């Protein structure tokens, strides 16, 4: 809660749940 | 078929496991449109 | 301690040109630096992962 | 409208699909202009309406592989893009 074309931005393999 | 375009990109015959990027998704263009306001206000050429 | 960052990629023929065909047909004899874009871009997105 | 259909719009040409637009411009604006600095909107200079203008080549794609040595078959993955749209 702390931290907030032809370009595109991928997501991580690694999802913030599997990290949790 | 995306295989070839894939052979097509790594400019090989063979490729091996993995994943890789060709292109994006395209639209070729058929017709070219031109667009202007109404014609009005002719100049007097009948009087001439 | 950060780890890792956003993973970003390029279409260079898009973003150069966006979508004039003639534009594309001059670019495609600039030679591999598209290439040599996507290769690095997605060397550093395998590394972050 | 609604192809990839160049457009000369009082002397600004452009190439992309034409869509109806929900955009409200004020009386006197003609162009309208994104984040990027780039025509994304305009006006029918016959017809007083909004024109958004999005890509043509739109979609980002991706082929997934094994090895040829081992088999052919591929499967393709289209980036951002919902599956209903393909
Ligand atoms: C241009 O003419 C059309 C019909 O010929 C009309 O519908 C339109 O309102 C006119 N444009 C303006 C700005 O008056």
């Amino acid at each position: 809660n702390k931290v907030t074309k032809g370009l595109t931005v991928l997501p991580p393999l690694l999802t913030d749940e599997m990290i949790a | 078929d995306p295989l070839s375009e894939t052979k097509c990109t790594l400019k090989s015959f063979t490729v091996e496991k993995g994943i890789y990027q060709t292109s994006n998704f395209r639209v070729q263009p058929t017709e070219s449109i031109v667009r202007f306001p109404n014609i009005t206000n002719l100049c007097p050429f009948d009087e001439v | 301690l950060p780890v890792s960052m956003t993973k970003t990629s390029v279409d260079c023929t898009m973003y150069i040109c966006g979508d004039s065909t003639e534009c594309s047909n001059l670019l495609l004899q600039y030679g591999s630096f598209c290439t040599q874009l996507k290769r690095a871009l997605t060397g550093i997105a395998v590394e972050q992962d | 409208k609604n192809k990839c259909v160049n457009f000369n719009f009082n002397g600004l040409k452009g190439t992309g699909v034409l869509t109806e637009s929900n955009k409200k411009f004020l009386p006197f604006q003609q162009f309208g202009r994104d984040i990027a600095d780039t025509t994304d909107a305009v006006r029918d200079p016959q017809t007083l309406e909004i024109l958004d203008i999005t890509p043509c080549s739109f979609g980002g794609v991706s082929v997934i592989t094994p090895g040829t040595n081992t088999s052919n078959q591929v499967a393709v993955l289209y980036q951002g893009v919902n599956c209903t749209e393909v």
